């Protein structure tokens, strides 16, 4: 089971992680049943 | 989940994921009914010493 917990926060801080507390609610539970040892972040390019 | 008690209306703002509730003893104190998704409080039936 892949448990994803999420919390969405409106901030206005420029550079770093804001200092505070926010408990993450569970978003989705996925029955994927696969081995995971490595992961990748996906970004988006901007072209002009 | 089995038990005995009186089911009454409640004012506990359950979050969407949240289904039931537990007291210190871990006995269920509130439950969300299937089919209608409403939140029912579970209050033990009156008892005491004679
Ligand atoms: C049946 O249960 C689902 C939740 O599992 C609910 O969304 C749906 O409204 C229920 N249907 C009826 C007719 O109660």
């Amino acid at each position: 089971y892949f448990k994803i917990y999420s919390k969405h926060t409106p901030i206005n801080l420029v550079r770093d992680l804001p200092q505070g507390f926010s408990a993450l609610e569970p978003l989705v539970d996925l029955p994927i049943g696969i081995n995971i040892t490595r992961f990748q972040t996906l970004l988006a390019l901007h072209r002009s | 989940l089995t038990g005995t008690g009186v089911l009454t209306e409640s004012n506990k703002k359950f979050l969407p994921f949240q289904q039931f509730g537990r007291d210190i003893a871990d006995t269920t104190d509130a439950v969300r009914d299937p089919q209608t998704l409403e939140i029912l409080d579970i209050t033990p039936c009156s008892f005491g010493g004679v």
